[PDB]
């Protein structure tokens, strides 16, 4: 019956399994642990850009928070 | 069947749409959360991007000083318009003689990020 | 690879544009308006440029070139190149690089106009807080604004369809 | 070819010609030519022969170059000083792609060589519309962009399209491509005045409008191709030669007749300049153009050709059409000569 | 024709609010609740006269408040306002609908002490 | 690190494809009485990757020597369009966040129908070029009715954006505010992907792109209106729900491969003019008038 | 330019591919003509109906209750009128 | 002068030219004509976005569903033409003649 | 009658009917367009001080000025 | 003729895509926005001539505005002057990120 059919489907969803979380992966690794900011508009991208001007190591991830005032 | 099925298919039909209804409307409250964030927040950024370009217009004009002192004519900081009034920069005034890096960010940033 | 990418899209354009000027076969000049259009599209959604660009590219090239190459096919098809056509693309490729040469090597080009010679990552915006996505806002007139505009258009398309049946043996 | 899909495109050339007066915006001025292209194609064809086929494809590739020759002018008006506005242009380069452009749209000398050819393989009613509607509507656009023309431009084509309708035209024996010429003719005596007064321009169009659909209704009444079905006409019945005569006679201009108030009025507000030279070599063009309507008359009614028989049998039966308004439009394009301080009814 | 006057780095330098955009965006209503009644003064001075170096002054004072409230939020109560902002943080495009019970922390920390 | 996100995006669609033919395969063997074939490999896996390298190593019969450009450019492009498109495909983070995609979607499905031209007209003037000019025809009159459909259902959206849709899609499916919308736009998935019942080489890669094609809009089914709820900190979750509901349609999809007759064509253009046009239109105006009804107009930001 | 990098590896990838694969083995209907301008008329018409949902919020939202009803009631009747009038059957 | 104006114009004269001069076919020039109908939507939407002019962006869309209904009728006058003849050639409209 | 010719065209024309017809009577077209007025994309610009206005509040707390409250109260 | 019934109906269908400085839809300005307002209130009631001989200025300035010609042509002549002292051999710049 159909017993042995869903290792043939069971693959071929881990093949449709594997690219999501590859990139999901990536996007937590390439950012510090952080979800990707997106950018829709210019007021988003022009928040990013003086966000990673007030980093100093020119990235945005490190974002460096509410110990910079004193 | 034909009359229930009608009647079962309608019901669900009114069902999903009380439901999208309501989703959307506070959905168009947490969207005007995000309009008082902008309106609120939009001051400091002005001040801070009216420093930034007062900023490299006083640098670009030191830097046109030095590098124009072998030509005849060329007042150091002409304006090309007749009218007295502060008109915007056009990024060649702010972002000229930078060489690539930080032009290609702040230019074309955007438009090929995301 | 630098920054000039507007000007080399532009380049690649007039390429194109000249690759189908040269009156080939017709399915090999609907090849290079689809290859003009696709580096056009790009040219427009470099200037950002994001929805209208892409737009078009769904109509001028999702609703046009097909019914092009068919009406190409159905018709004639004329099998065999010539020498005539390919004399008339290199003169097109020797204006194309004489124009970027003496917009390299020199100040201004003249036709009857000045234009400076650099590629225009200037003049434009100064990065302005739009936070609506201007040209999405224009289209997202017509509406309520657009009240001939439209009556009008759609009134011109229906004569477009009774045209076509009339032509085509009305009724 | 319904009644209710002809009341439609009737209705529909009316709206692109309304659309072209109307607006104060190019984007409507384009689209008022492009109706009225895309309306007026199925006005040709109500036959079926190729000849009405071949006809609309000439007339469509020049029309369209033409609409696409405005858009590009228009496109260069907003690449300089940038708004939508019907007035003053600010390039020299885009008012001369522009009066290129209404000078195809409506027919000069280099560009007359569809208007023959497309009156030839057409029937009358398509060519009477064709030549009222598409000569009137661009030049009311001309009328508003008027103070920003090259002076060379219009009046090189205004001179050149006289000259070239008037020698062409000696030597067609059809009538439609006689028609034709005058039109070219009678286009460049609207636009050699252009710049100087356009209310002569206006009136001058009323005129040739009035005195085309005299023209035309006299062909309607008898179906003639050729000048020996008019020598046909003058055996059926007597009334139509002595109305081509007086209509013949008008369209050449002399001063008891009313097409003579075009010329004069035309003389008369262009030498209130300094331009001397130029209207009498205007007017030398315009006895020439007098000829072919003066063989055309010893044709009809002057003369009198043999007449094949079944004339006898035509006789019985009367000319039993309706005339669109025969009767008024002949005594007001033909007696109106007194009425010249009706020149003033314009402004 | 006449050329342009632009103020020299003598004036252009106050401490800046050297804080990111996730923290400034997350601090938004209270930001706009304590503050941002002398910024109207600046937005008003930028809507009438369209010329900055002019209202930069008003633009010293905006700033000058808004490090004022942030040191006031840094000495007050509390701490969790920075598991506020990282929280708020790492949720892509910031909603303001996902960590909303540290919002209700926030809130009954600021109403206790402030 | 972004090339080796276009690699984890691209070596898997492969595997993808041949995997889908072991499976559709064997669920027609597992519908129809064939309890088989599994001799070949253990549960047949090694017979599709052979297969594979059986239609790359084939003696060629070479008649192919004709109109080298454009022999050259139809399977380069289907193969391209249907590699390159599942990057605006939101599976859980997308490839690229493109403000609008769902256009883009579109307009690479006209530009499949332009491969599927060129390879008609290098067929070489045959009664197969007729018959390609047909399935040209029938290809093109449904991306009028898929589209139209798309705008309505992304309507509820409000933008184009299809984060919005993933936003929207949360407290219920989209599959209850139009039922018969998705009913519709389901069969005009059936005809664009050009399978029954609507109905020279390399033939392996034509195939290529037909079943990515298909795997494209099951997947962009199963985004529009189906899904699970997605959470941040969390995506693995997303990406079981969304895999197991896009396999489950694509299962039912074979389903319906297997048990209906071809249509002719006639029937075909009658079927989509003459009943899914006006429908659709209704459909259309009446998702148009219903935010003005229900004070529920979707935020653009 | 980045999806440009996208499309530029998918493209050699399958150039390479399709490269490996060819340099180692080792009359007219007017029936069929209509179909082609019906869909270049409707899908123009799609294109001016198409930014409905970026419109959806206005100042006046009966305006533009109106304008879109009166597309696609035009578009309804235009597809009516060629079923009327006989056009596309075979 | 935004020096992408340059080529884009010279990309308009290279299609006027392709439209003028043809030999032997229709079908070529009508798909010259669209080529010159691109230019000018190209042209004015770089204008209409570099110049923030947001209320006339609908010159672009119209200007291309209007001349795109130019090209359909074109397209149905060749059909007509090679419906009277075998072929659509410019030559054998000879008839008519001037 | 018509419902067994052509039905699918009928229940077309049904729902359009009432979807030309129902955007008239309803209960709720006031309440969107409030909704999508008062949504402030640009910023709400402050102006000169006094012509005694008894409105214009010079808080945002202040609640003397035109607000929505309807988005909470269903 | 230029007939104006859309004056007399009182019906706004042409003034609004026409020119700048209109209501957008969004209330947003324009990029060369009170250059044109400047020049429309020069030359508002004035016959078109002396609106040449009067109202030029205001024009050349909203010219140079849209297309920004001679600032480009200033910035050229910048960098070509850059070019020519970097290539003579005059301090190799540290205006970029320093002094
Ligand atoms: C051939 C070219 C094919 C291009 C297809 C369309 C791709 C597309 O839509 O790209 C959109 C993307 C920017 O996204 P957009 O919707 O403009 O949002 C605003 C900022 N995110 O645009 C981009 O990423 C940059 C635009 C394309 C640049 C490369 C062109 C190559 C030719």
């Amino acid at each position: 019956m159909w017993f042995e059919v869903l290792p043939g489907i069971a693959v071929m969803g881990v093949c449709l399994f594997i690219p999501g979380m590859a990139t999901a992966r990536i996007h937590r690794f390439s950012n510090g642990g952080r979800e990707k900011r997106v950018a829709h508009y210019s007021y988003q991208w022009y928040l990013m850009e003086r966000d990673r001007r007030v980093s100093g190591v020119n990235r945005y991830y490190v974002s460096k928070g509410l110990e910079n005032i004193d | 069947s034909g009359y229930s099925m009608f009647a079962v298919g309608i019901g669900a039909l009114l069902f999903g749409y009380w439901s999208m209804m309501r989703w959307n409307r506070e959905r168009r409250r947490l969207q005007i959360e995000d309009f008082e964030a902008r309106i609120a927040l939009m001051p400091l950024l002005q001040a801070e991007k009216d420093r930034r370009v007062l900023q490299m217009l006083r640098e670009n004009l030191e830097e046109e000083a030095t590098i124009m002192k072998d030509v005849p004519g060329w007042k150091v900081g002409e304006s090309v318009f007749h009218t007295t009034r502060w008109v915007t920069p056009m990024m060649g005034e702010l972002y000229g003689l930078r060489t690539g890096e930080e032009i290609l960010s702040s230019t074309y940033g955007f438009i090929w990020y995301t | 690879m630098m920054t000039y990418i507007v000007f080399i899209l532009s380049i690649i354009f007039v390429m194109g544009f000249v690759g189908f000027s040269s009156k080939p076969s017709p399915i090999y000049g609907g090849l290079g308006l689809i290859v003009s259009g696709g580096v056009g599209c790009g040219i427009v959604l470099n200037f950002g440029g994001s929805f209208l660009g892409l737009m078009v590219f769904l109509i001028y090239l999702g609703g046009m070139m097909v019914v092009f190459g068919y009406t190409t096919a159905m018709a004639t098809e004329q099998y065999p190149s010539n020498k005539v056509v390919l004399g008339t693309f290199i003169t097109g490729l020797l204006m194309e690089f004489l124009m970027v040469y003496y917009v390299l090597k020199d100040k201004e080009v003249e036709i009857v106009f000045k234009f400076n010679g650099m590629g225009d990552w200037v003049i434009y915006d100064t990065g302005d807080s739009g936070f609506f996505s201007e040209e999405a806002m224009g289209i997202a007139a017509l509406y309520s604004y657009g009240t001939w505009l439209v009556i009008v258009t759609g009134w011109s398309l229906l004569i477009g369809v009774v045209v076509i049946m009339e032509i085509t043996r009305g009724n | 070819m319904n009644p209710i899909i002809l009341i439609i495109i009737l209705m529909t050339v009316m709206l692109g010609t309304i659309i072209v007066m109307i607006s104060t915006h190019w984007l409507l001025i384009w689209i008022g030519f492009e109706m009225n292209m895309l309306a007026i194609i199925p006005i040709m064809m109500k036959k079926h022969n190729p000849r009405a086929t071949e006809a609309s494809t000439k007339y469509f590739l020049t029309q369209s170059t033409a609409s696409m020759l405005l858009m590009m002018a228009i496109i260069i008006n907003l690449m300089f000083s940038g708004q939508w506005t019907v007035m003053k242009l600010f390039n020299p380069m885009a008012s001369m792609l522009m009066t290129m452009a209404l000078a195809m749209k409506l027919g000069m000398a280099p560009f007359h060589f569809w208007v023959p050819e497309v009156t030839q393989g057409i029937p009358l009613s398509s060519g009477l519309i064709l030549l009222t509607w598409q000569k009137l509507a661009p030049m009311s656009v001309l009328y508003q962009i008027l103070p920003s023309i090259n002076l060379d431009l219009i009046l090189t084509l205004s001179i050149l399209s006289i000259t070239i309708g008037g020698w062409g035209g000696l030597n067609q024996t059809q009538l439609r491509k006689i028609m034709a010429y005058s039109s070219i003719a009678h286009m460049g005596w609207m636009t050699a005045v252009l710049l100087y007064n356009p209310t002569m321009t206006l009136l001058n169009l009323i005129i040739y409008i009035i005195m085309t659909s005299t023209m035309f209704t006299l062909f309607m009444a008898n179906s003639t191709t050729t000048t020996l079905s008019l020598s046909h006409t003058w055996n059926k019945a007597p009334i139509m030669t002595i109305l081509v005569l007086i209509t013949l006679l008008s369209m050449g201009g002399l001063p008891p007749l009313s097409g003579f108030m075009p010329k004069w009025m035309i003389i008369q507000e262009m030498t209130k300049n300094d331009s001397i030279i130029l209207p009498t070599l205007m007017a030398i063009t315009a006895l020439l153009n007098l000829y072919f309507y003066m063989r055309l008359t010893y044709s009809t009614a002057l003369t009198m050709f043999p007449s094949t028989n079944n004339m006898k049998m035509k006789w019985q039966f009367p000319t039993t059409k309706r005339m669109t308004l025969l009767p008024t439009m002949t005594v007001l394009s033909t007696m109106l000569l007194p009425l010249t301080p009706i020149l003033s009814i314009l402004e | 024709p006449g050329i342009v006057e632009l103020p020299s780095l003598e004036d252009l330098k106050v401490q800046e609010v050297k804080v990111s955009s996730s923290v400034l965006k997350a601090a938004a209503h209270h930001y706009g609740a304590q503050c941002d009644k002398p910024n109207k003064e600046f937005m008003l001075c930028r809507w009438e006269e369209k010329d900055p170096r002019r209202c930069l002054e008003e633009g010293k004072l905006v700033n000058q408040c808004a490090l004022e409230f942030f040191r006031q939020i840094k000495r007050h109560c509390a701490e969790p306002f920075t598991e506020y902002w990282t929280c708020i943080d790492y949720s892509g495009l910031q909603l303001f609908r996902r960590c909303r019970k540290e919002q209700a922390q926030f809130d009954k920390c600021v109403l206790d002490k402030l | 690190m972004f090339m080796i996100n276009v690699l984890t995006l691209i070596i898997p669609i492969l595997l993808a494809v041949a995997f889908l033919t072991l499976v559709e395969r064997k669920v027609l063997g597992y519908m129809q009485f064939r309890k088989g074939p599994n001799v070949v490999g253990p549960y047949g896996l090694l017979q599709p990757i052979a297969d594979a390298i059986k239609l790359f190593i084939k003696e060629p019969l070479r008649p192919a020597t004709s109109s080298i450009s454009m022999f050259i450019l139809a399977p380069i492009l289907a193969l391209t369009l249907a590699l390159t498109m599942w990057i605006p495909l939101p599976m859980p983070y997308p490839l690229i966040n493109m403000n609008l995609g769902v256009l883009f979607m579109l307009a690479m499905s006209s530009l499949a129908v332009y491969s599927i031209l060129w390879s008609g007209w290098a067929s070489n003037s045959k009664y197969a070029l007729i018959g390609a000019l047909r399935a040209v025809a029938q290809t093109i009159s449904y991306e009028v009715t898929l589209a139209i459909i798309l705008l309505s259902v992304l309507l509820m959206n409000g933008s184009f954006t299809l984060s919005t849709l993933i936003i929207t899609q949360e407290q219920v499916w989209l599959i209850f505010p139009a039922w018969p919308l998705a009913m519709m736009w389901f069969i005009s998935t059936l005809a664009e992907t050009n399978r029954a019942p609507f109905d020279a080489g390399p033939f392996a890669l034509f195939f290529m792109a037909e079943y990515a094609n298909i795997i494209m809009m099951n997947i962009f089914t199963t985004t529009l209106f189906l899904g699970a709820f997605h959470n941040p900190y969390m995506p693995e979750l997303y990406t079981i729900n969304f895999t197991i509901k896009s396999l489950l349609l694509s299962i039912t999809f074979l389903w319906i491969r297997a048990s209906y007759p071809r249509f002719r064509y006639d029937q075909l253009m009658h079927l989509l003019w003459k009943n899914f046009l006006p429908l659709t239109l209704a459909l259309c105006m009446w998702h148009v008038s219903l935010p003005i009804l229900l004070s529920s107009i979707p935020p653009q930001t | 330019m980045n999806l440009m990098i996208t499309l530029l590896t998918n493209f050699t990838l399958a150039t390479l591919l399709v490269t490996i694969a060819f340099w180692l083995p080792q009359p007219f209907s007017m029936k069929f003509f209509l179909v082609a301008i019906t869909f270049l008329l409707f899908d123009l018409e799609i294109a001016l109906l198409l930014p409905l949902p970026w419109a959806s919020q206005t100042t006046n939202l009966n305006t533009m209750l109106t304008m879109a009803l009166l597309l696609i009631f035009l578009l309804a009747v235009s597809l009516a009128y060629e079923w009327t009038q006989k056009g596309l059957e075979w | 002068m935004s020096l992408v104006y340059m080529n884009i114009m010279m990309a308009f004269t290279v299609s006027l030219t392709g439209l003028l001069m043809y030999r032997s076919h229709l079908m070529s020039s009508l798909l010259c004509l669209e080529g010159m109908m691109l230019s000018l939507f190209i042209l004015a939407t770089l204008m209409i976005l570099n110049s923030h002019f947001t209320l006339a962006s609908m010159m672009p869309i119209i200007l291309l569903v209007f001349a795109a209904c130019e090209a359909a009728l074109g397209l149905s006058l060749l059909v007509m033409v090679s419906n009277t003849y075998g072929t659509d050639y410019v030559q054998n409209l000879n008839l008519l003649q001037c | 009658n018509v419902w067994a010719k052509e039905p699918v065209l009928v229940a077309s024309f049904a729902i359009a009917g009432l979807a030309v017809i129902l955007p008239t009577l309803s209960p709720y077209t006031k309440y969107s367009l409030m909704i999508n007025r008062a949504t402030p994309y640009n910023y709400p610009v402050p102006l000169r001080d006094d012509g005694n206005m008894p409105d214009v509040p010079s808080h945002p707390q202040d609640p003397q000025g035109p607000s929505l409250e309807w988005l909470k109260r269903l | 003729p230029f007939f104006d019934v859309q004056k007399k109906l009182g019906v706004d269908l042409d003034h609004w895509m026409t020119i700048q400085s209109a209501e957008q839809p969004h209330r947003i300005p324009a990029r060369c926005h009170a250059f044109e307002k400047e020049w429309i209130e020069c030359a508002h009631g004035i016959g078109s001539i002396r609106a040449e001989k009067e109202c030029k200025i205001e024009f050349e300035d909203f010219r140079e505005c849209l297309l920004r010609q001679k600032t480009m042509k200033r910035l050229n002549a910048i960098k070509r002057q850059r070019d020519k002292l970097i290539k003579e051999g005059k301090y190799t710049p540290p205006p970029h990120h320093s002094g």
